[PDB]
DNA sequence: CAACAACAACAACAACAACA
């Protein structure tokens, strides 16, 4: 009983059925979702009232622990995350095991550093046995770009042993042709993934329709607030079903501002919102022919470092040196 | 009159 | 009865992918 | 008895046992909180007339003086307070003493300034003894990011030679995925501590929800009166208990004055309702590689310096050379 | 005789001394009170009929005088008024003099402008002698903040040359947790100020607690009456034993609309009430450093003009050169 | 019917004529253009309010699908791209088939590279059948420089055995004369694709205009702006017909920041809204005589390499040896 | 209904040039 | 008497036995 | 009335004629540049608002056609271009007819090459009529160095036949001080040109005042900004008129950035910008005694090769072999 | 219509009867 | 009043005299120097600001005239240049009358040449009436050699019967020691040039300096900008007083690859800068050659001249 | 108003050696 | 008749010969 509660649960509770349609038909398809759910959420639903979403909540927070805990129990608890191996020997351990599920992890870099290389690795790497430094679970890909192209899966399954067609057909693919559209499908990954088990939720890019749909200072309220939102559903995801969060953003050019006029300075786009959302960050650079680095820019419990992986033909590696 | 402290 | 920190490696899976 | 006396005591003032009980499940556990409490939050306590609040008050009012005092005797009553270490020889010096009981001391910064680092050290050194600068009582975390790293207070505890089992054992940990919850939270630790002896309160971060619950212009006023009765609640555990609460903020961009500052003028979120709450405050910025300075923004009796400590593997600490 | 005759001279006066302890336990300490209290308030008392208190009324309006008089006496004694210095040249020249006796005083402004600076320097300036600015007379500090701190009394008294211990003997301090506690406070205020001879008083903040005690537009009446009648309490010791009000007042924001754009425009709390009740009005705003800037907002003796102040080790004092 | 579908479907679907021709006007000449749309781009259209919009959102969401679907899927469809030869084998080879169908090349590169020759090659080898290596469509030429030599489009013919008169027939061209008719000129592109087939659209060169049109600092930011919206109509353009987009780039010389000092260091502008926006991007070099080098700079699916191509009286080919 | 690239290769196109 | 937080001189059990 | 539609054209539009006057002044004398210029350029213009520039903008693109046109009469009209025959045999071989009109053909090389001595036979061929090889049209020379000899012109002239009063009097000319009046020059050439018929314009030497003007590494910015600017202008004349813009160019010694050396490697001046901004490029040698040699460094369509000229007293003309 | 350079078909008066 | 008007009648078109005395300092005398400077000149000078530069730019446009005229009126004003003749008639047959005013002509050659000579030569010959060949002006010498020999002048004086006296007074002599010395002399020479009739300029030589003090591979751009500098303050000064300028360069080895393997120093700058190049040859026994180098109107030829105890003349059989 | 290209000799001088 | 602040983005620019 590890995984989520189906609201169906609710049945058995003293739940109105049509009420607990209304809820699923609103996006809320777990009893997480809605015990995590303030009550303005609640009232905004159509067709239910305060007192069937006091009810709600109230006999929503009976089947989840929502009070205080010691320390040394979410040590525990923590010790046993899963990890997903970024395939570079080196990544590994500037990470300290991998990309760490239950939380959100982002990269950001000029182009061509390798942010997409690495999308399609862990795509491929989390269908892994635990054993192995996967999660034995599907992947999901949010493309809002174009550019997923799913012939590096085959070559990364082809370096791991596994079966090419299996892999190709154990990952969802979406493309997000506007904000709208791309917070819109979160609902449907929702709705998808209480049924089945997945690991990796990957966003590539968040912050790319961001920047052509709301241009200039005057909508730059409206796109942070649309911002802080899609992040908070990524969040809500995270904590419902316990899947591993990774975003790919973009980097603009200093002109003035500090940096103390280094070779070319480089910041991530989107503002303190991504910058405060996101749970660990790494900034890419290109290096010499194959070779980049990565650092870590920001991480509650990971120390100030750089990594040097590779992008080989069967996709994020070691350098040959 | 009372109009608050006076300083005679 | 316990919080939950994403997946856990304690959980039984069945296997996603044949014998390796 | 030095600790607040339990609400038990008005039993011996011939209060009927219903009453106390009301009033300890509207969330009153101490004779002190009842005398603090105006008349109309009594009346809204269902099962209690005018003539019963009107006694209680008058017997909480007998039981603990609140009467004028001399200077004299505050300045004798003021020498006497605990000062929580802040890891920092420098930071110390700078708050002369570090952190006081009984007040609020609000931290803000952009990303990666220390504020998690500096809430964990506290946290593992308020259980230091007396003489070496701690507070001797447990700690209480409360969590709105997700960013609670038990390693880091391992490492902190193996740093001043505790066993990091009791010290995990000693710190209460809780995590709000909304406001309602972290206000419903605030009730929970209010009951436990009425039990135990704790000496500091975390909050991390106090207002990241309120950017995301509270959403538009619109909704303004209601995000205001609800951080503010966060806020008072705040404030009326801290002077019922003693303990030293200590809240993080974000920050966000004055892109409308561009200030005189810098390049990156930035301004705490919460507006002017965390501005008046807050009794000391203190803004975090990064200087160079693993350092970061320290300024005293606002404070009654602090005038404006700097101070300048590091992050290192064993906690918040000074700058090595 | 230029203070207040005491209650105690009445009973000569063919009243008897059971209704002078009513009038003593009802609120009343002196015959200024009673011949300047309405019959309906004397009235609602109990204990005291329609004959006693018209026989009473007539006999306390014999004593105290009540009616017409010459300009030119007006003048005279109004030459008379001893204004209390503030610690800085500049800011004694815009006053003209200083914080004028029997007058309500209220100083509003963002936080970390000086209110409590100014207030403590006041405190401890009104034990000075009358010929160099103070008043011979003791301070009071009505808090509902927690922001009271000795030290820089302490300070500001070796700035002018007085003994610590003396000074601090002096002031008497009280902190009120909610309305109706200051209300109390200002009811054992009038006692404790009949017997010694008082020359200022000071709340900071008045507003404070209204802003979370009443919240809302359902409640924002009642809250509005309760604040007058705290008001004209403080009008009612200005014309008792002409001390000095001084009150610190609260700001918002001017989200609605601003007027033409006023570069964060800001507006004091409390209404029309607050406004139209006090006597003087300053403006605090920040500047460079630590000088702060004070002008006028409302006189009816002053025209609206702009002054420089600063808040050194040793209190309020010039800009520094 | 594997084309796009005709707005007066959306007449079929419940929806009046008026705003039909509104949304024509406004530049929506296809369900799939709707469909990407924003709610807020339809909403800014004049007599269309938010109801219309809903319903217009609602309507054409139902004729194309949006939604998530399998990686198995997208490798089917993604196997039956067509690719257009660029005349040499050696490109051919370096490129996997040639240039891709509904995707961005960006070609850039020193003066007298070959760019404009390789674009006058593709608008002809377009026009081949699908088993020869082209597209079976026109061509349009959106020239910014006036370097549009229709001679090179008859060598090319005659090298390849096609009449002259009908390959200059299906060639479309217009001169952009300033970037505002440069983005002017995409809205009839996009009302002319519907009515026939079109498989290449060429710009040349994208960023000519904005290097002279936007001089200096304070007109940066506006150019980047008006750049990215440009780049986003391309790529909305790309995406909704499936033609195959080449935009030709040019160079600025790197004086500050040594690369790598090898012989002349060379950066395309444009800046990183170019650099991100583009799906593949080749690099052109100038050899010993005729003979140039074309190098893969960035491409989400092809390794880094080199190949050498010439420009011979017929065109861009093989290298003459 | 099946999503789109770009132009498929197996579309029934009518000849462009008939030589 | 007042109290203005926890008073340095209250004598209570050590946390830690060290 | 194939020339360009004077400005008083839109007069009789719906624009008052105080509008067309304010363009006057802005050096707009012709339609043409109108609409070729874009909002913001018409914004600058003091007077003009938003609406205003809307409706000439629209009146202008009403009178002059700017849309997609098959390539057919693209060819039509380049057969029927006219091209200025050089003096000599070989380079018109090599040119493939002489000078393009329309476009920007400039002549770079070591000092004593002869680009002056061209410069001046072309001024004298340009008033040729067009069975001849002429443009039957006046001419024009800006002159940077002091070099205009009008002996060259009536030597040619007796050369060729015509008089030496005719050839003189339809040729303007005009000396550059610095960059400013190089650029304010333009303006009075195109006012003056809107008058009368002139076939050809000529610069010598475009980039003689920058190497001056603008020395040192802190200002080429600013030198290429404005190079670019002038060289935008030109094209806009060119565009504008249709008349032929010859401008010549220096060269700089090449000290590293080759590594291959001949005896003497050189490369022009001016930069990325005037190597993009020419549209044909001719590099000039010395051969033996009076020959030279003219080589293709950069056309579209002309295939490098090389020709031999020579220097006579009659001007540029074919070698005596 | 289309406007390149000078057209060679275009009437002109001559500059230079001679 | 054919020559350039001084800055004083900036005074009378509404410019208050502070800024005229700041231009004056910073080396501008006439109204043609501010006219023909751009506005960042006019912008660096410490207390003019942008509108003021602007009003002096839009006073100073209107008194000279800065527009288009037609052929025909440049060559009318061309057929009236004054040429002053170089002391021997093939030579001034080559040269077509002579060195003309308001160009830029420059000699080289190996030493034992006789630049020097000729320099001394047009130095007398500047100040003899028009008919004979003259400009009627004095003359300007600056020296960067040492090589200064007034001997020379006073046996050319009395070849042509003029007083030897008035001669030498009539010759400015100044020499320059470094780089920065030499456009410290032009800027003192505008000076001198406003208030007095000055027919002829001479720079002997104008690359001398630059070659001992610029060495070296990472000097190179310093010296050829500030080489650029100084002749374009050459340019200036000849196109503001219409001057005969001429400047003397030195000769350099070809070590390089292949090939005379004798080339002029000073690379492109001094090459684009020169309006007249000559190049001067030792010959037989004591008569030496010259040849155009480079030259807009004339073609290339050789003439034969000789320097003997009265300067430079025709060669005796 | 003219254009001046350096010394003219129509332009009267003084004569500088009587 | 009162109360309530929020939100970052944008790269551009080549020049310089020398020494038997
Ligand atoms: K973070
Ligand atoms: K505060
Ligand atoms: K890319
Ligand atoms: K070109
Ligand atoms: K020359």
């Amino acid at each position: 009983s590890f995984g989520p509660q189906p609201i169906s649960r609710l049945e058995q509770c003293g739940i109105n059925a049509n009420d607990v349609k209304k809820l699923e038909e609103a996006g809320f398809h777990t009893v997480e979702a809605v015990a995590y759910a303030p009550k303005k959420e609640l009232i905004n639903i159509k067709g239910i009232s305060e007192a069937k979403a006091d009810k709600i909540l109230a006999e929503a927070a009976k089947l989840v622990p929502m009070g205080f805990t010691t320390a040394t129990e979410f040590h525990q608890r923590r010790s046993e995350i899963i990890q997903i191996t970024t395939g570079s020997k080196e990544l590994d351990k500037l990470l300290q095991g991998g990309i760490e599920t239950g939380s959100i992890t982002e990269m950001f870099g000029e182009f061509r550093t390798g942010k997409t290389q690495i999308c399609h690795t862990l795509a491929v790497t989390c269908q892994l046995p635990i054993d192995r430094g996967g999660g034995e679970g599907k992947a999901m890909y949010i493309d809002t770009e174009g550019t997923f192209r799913p012939e590096r899966l085959l070559a990364v399954a082809e370096r791991y042993g596994l079966s090419g067609s299996d892999v190709l057909d154990n990952v969802a693919y979406a493309r997000a042709f506007n904000t709208d559209h791309q917070t819109q499908l979160l609902y449907q990954a929702s709705a998808m993934m209480v049924e089945s088990r997945y690991a990796l939720l990957i966003v590539d890019s968040a912050t790319a329709l961001y920047r052509t749909d709301y241009s200039g200072r005057g909508e730059l309220s409206a796109r942070q607030m649309h911002l802080a939102r899609f992040l908070r559903m990524l969040l809500r995801l995270a904590d419902e079903f316990g899947v591993a969060v990774v975003i790919t953003n973009q980097v603009v050019a200093q002109v003035d501002g500090a940096a103390m006029f280094a070779a070319d300075p480089k910041k991530p786009i989107g503002g303190n919102i991504i910058a405060h959302a996101s749970t660990t960050r790494l900034y890419l650079r290109k290096g010499r022919g194959e070779t980049r680095i990565c650092k870590i820019y920001d991480s509650p419990c990971l120390p100030e470092a750089e990594a040097m992986f590779a992008i080989n033909a069967d996709g994020v590696g070691d350098a040959k040196d | 009159l009372r109009l608050g402290l006076s300083r005679l | 009865q316990s919080l939950r920190l994403g997946l856990s490696r304690l959980a039984r899976v069945k296997p996603l992918h044949p014998n390796a």
